[PDB]
């Protein structure tokens, strides 16, 4: 770590001099609460069929999708109170704090 | 093996299957891929499976100037000691600056239009391309900086390439911060959620963890539930610009040759600034366009958001529903009725308890965009917290927060206290007549908005050495 900074780095390494990874780029997330696996430690629920959660089966994300997400484009109802660069800051600043690489 | 092909379910595949009477895809032996996010410690039988960030979680504007040292080199102009970013040799926006371009191999924005030959775009984000309003809001960011670096050169000409541009880079990261702090974050949260969770700033606090949680992923996908079902364009006049004023999502996916070809940045930002959002409600909290032709263009099947942010909460191993309450110190209903009351809405909390069975299996997302919202706010209390704790730990965390003292000099602050989207608009588009502050309010047009005449500009005069 640099003793004296006067920007930051490309990669947030030193923001933080006593754990100089923190916030930096290419690093676990940290988590707030203990991750929930169906194996306990890697197999996302629904991974297995008829392996339940909490002794209830795991619906199909499809399936929420269809019958609580869904509803016709007709029916959309504009945010007299929000404009359309409120959803769009959303995102870039969103692409600020966070990217989950995939292979 | 192949995830963007098969649906085996098959290390690292974990293909959403189809149900019974799905209303688009009636083969349940297809199924909508899913690639798991890249494992933080690759094949373990011993620790708990997290996932990585490519990104610094600080407000630092990365999505301007990169994450990993290489790609911020790259994103810079290094023919000159004038400290500016990399702008596209190719082509102009009326004689204004456009993002470069990226060299993929597999590239999706050329599969958008063949004829059009317009690839990805280059910035601090690989996702830039994916929608040209983020195209835009990136462009406009890319000017913002070399506006800056130019204003910085005139006023400190002995000043090199290395200093201009950290200096720039500094201003727009500041930039950034506030609008999120002061303008986006108090419209999102509420008042009271703004009280509580981002209390009026003390000072940099190394004992306060930046990092971002996994959970904040997919709670801060409530965005989701704000999308449109088409790009709007407009002209000079904010009415619509034909032909195509308003064009399907669907269509616009990569569509970076409409930001070159179709009219530039200026259409884009105009549509988004005299736009209303959509309006997250209960019986139509996301449009189809996202749920139901994410993508299409580019991929075997249409995606679907909002389900694809469920697989994702799945694989990152998340909590249910209530044990996110529990956290956020909030009642964790366990009946239907109670699950009603928290949701203001029994028919909700009956279709909620028919595909979960229980208030503690409901997807982070799911329960989150579920929730009313709070007032003067787009979020319900679950995402509230989750929100405003995330943004506090990313303030009272950042050591090179704006306001932190050796940041920026008292004379600096008081200069950067009079910045706003509108005017960055004003500044670097041919964009005449902005909207009235805040911008994520204002939303019609001549009604909530006014020219640049008025708008206070950002005084540089105290960066003069
Ligand atoms: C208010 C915020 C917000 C807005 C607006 C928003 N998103 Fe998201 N989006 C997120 C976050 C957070 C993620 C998770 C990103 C990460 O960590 O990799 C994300 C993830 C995604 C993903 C990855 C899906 C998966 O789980 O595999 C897709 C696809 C996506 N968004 C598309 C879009 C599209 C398309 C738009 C606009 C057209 C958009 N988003 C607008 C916040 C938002
Ligand atoms: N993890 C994600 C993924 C995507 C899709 C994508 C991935 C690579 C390049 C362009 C687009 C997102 N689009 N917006 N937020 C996103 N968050
Ligand atoms: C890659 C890149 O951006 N090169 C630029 C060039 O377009 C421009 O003529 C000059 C001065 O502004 O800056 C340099
Ligand atoms: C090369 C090319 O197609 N240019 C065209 C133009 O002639 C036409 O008005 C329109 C519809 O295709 O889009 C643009
Ligand atoms: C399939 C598609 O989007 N085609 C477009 C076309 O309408 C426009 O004429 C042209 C400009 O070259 O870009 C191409
Ligand atoms: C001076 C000050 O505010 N110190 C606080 C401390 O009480 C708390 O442990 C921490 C993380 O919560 O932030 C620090
Ligand atoms: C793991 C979990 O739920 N922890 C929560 C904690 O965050 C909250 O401060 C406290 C108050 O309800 O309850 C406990
Ligand atoms: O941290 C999540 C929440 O945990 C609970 C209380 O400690 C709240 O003050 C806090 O917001
Ligand atoms: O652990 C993250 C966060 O959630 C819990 C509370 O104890 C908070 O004060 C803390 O900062
Ligand atoms: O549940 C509410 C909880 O969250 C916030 C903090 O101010 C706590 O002191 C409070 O008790
Ligand atoms: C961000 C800070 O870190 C944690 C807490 O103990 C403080 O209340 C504050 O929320
Ligand atoms: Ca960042
Ligand atoms: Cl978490
Ligand atoms: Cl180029």
């Amino acid at each position: 770590c640099p003793e004296q900074d006067k920007y930051r780095t490309i990669t947030g390494m030193c923001n933080n001099r006593r754990s100089p990874t923190l916030g930096a780029s290419n690093r676990a997330f940290v988590r707030w609460l203990p991750a929930e696996y169906e194996d306990g430690f890697s197999l996302p629920y629904g991974w297995t069929p008829g392996v339940k959660r909490n002794g209830f089966p795991v619906a199909l994300a499809r399936a929420v999708s269809n019958e609580i997400v869904r509803f016709p484009t007709d029916q959309l109802t504009p945010d007299q109170e929000r404009s359309l660069m409120f959803m769009q800051w959303g995102q870039l600043l969103d692409h600020d704090l966070d990217f989950t690489p995939e292979p | 093996v192949n995830c963007e092909t098969s649906c085996v379910q098959q290390p690292p595949c974990f293909p959403l299957k189809i149900p019974p009477n799905d209303p688009r895809i009636k083969n349940q032996a297809d199924c909508i891929p899913f690639f798991r996010s890249c494992p933080a410690c690759p094949g373990s039988n011993i620790t708990i499976r997290n996932q990585i960030n490519a990104l610094t979680s600080f407000v630092d504007a990365s999505m301007v100037y990169g994450s990993e040292e290489p790609l911020a080199r790259n994103l810079r102009n290094m023919s000159n000691q004038l400290g500016l970013l990399a702008v596209n040799q190719r082509f102009q926006d009326n004689g204004r600056a456009l993002l470069p371009f990226d060299n993929l191999h597999d590239d999706p924005c050329l599969l958008t239009n063949r004829s059009a030959r317009i690839p990805c775009f280059l910035a601090g984000d690989t996702r830039s391309s994916e929608m040209p309003e983020l195209t835009s809001m990136h462009t406009l960011l890319l000017r913002e900086h070399n506006r800056l670096a130019t204003e910085l050169k005139s006023l400190n000409p002995r000043w090199d390439g290395e200093r201009l541009y950290q200096e720039a880079r500094k201003i727009v990261g500041a930039m950034v911060q506030i609008i999120t702090y002061r303008d986006y974050l108090p419209l999102v949260l509420g008042p009271t959620a703004m009280r509580k969770y981002l209390p009026t700033y003390r000072s940099y606090n190394d004992s306060v963890d930046p990092r971002i949680a996994n959970v904040f992923t997919n709670a801060f996908r409530y965005g989701h539930t704000l999308i449109q079902p088409f790009m709007f364009r407009l002209d000079n006049r904010y009415q619509p610009m034909e032909p195509n004023p308003r064009v399907p999502l669907s269509r616009v996916f990569f569509a970076s040759w409409r930001v070159v070809l179709e009219g530039g940045i200026d259409p884009i930002l105009r549509g988004l600034m005299a736009t209303p959002a959509k309006l997250n409600r209960q019986n139509q909290i996301a449009v189809d366009e996202i749920r139901e032709r994410l993508f299409e263009q580019v991929m075997r099947i249409g995606l679907d958001l909002p389900a694809l942010n469920m697989q994702r909460s799945r694989d990152h191993g998340l909590p249910g529903y209530n044990a996110w309450r529990r956290f956020c110190g909030l009642p964790q209903p366990e009946t239907v009725g109670q699950l009603g009351t928290v949701l203001r809405n029994l028919k909700l909390a009956r279709k909620l308890m028919e595909q979960y069975g229980t208030p503690n299996n409901i997807d982070i997302w799911m329960g989150g965009v579920s929730e009313p919202l709070k007032r003067k706010g787009r979020v319900g209390p679950l995402l509230a917290c989750i929100i405003g704790t995330q943004f506090r730990k990313l303030r009272d965390g950042d050591r090179f927060w704006w306001e932190n003292e050796g940041v920026f000099s008292m004379q600096q602050r008081q200069a950067l206290a009079q910045i706003s989207l509108p005017r960055i608009i004003c500044d670097n588009t041919g964009i005449t007549t902005v909207s009235k502050n805040n911008i994520f309010m204002s939303n019609s047009y001549p009604r909530d908005f006014v020219n640049c005449s008025t708008l206070p500009a950002l005084n540089l005069a105290s960066w003069r050495e």
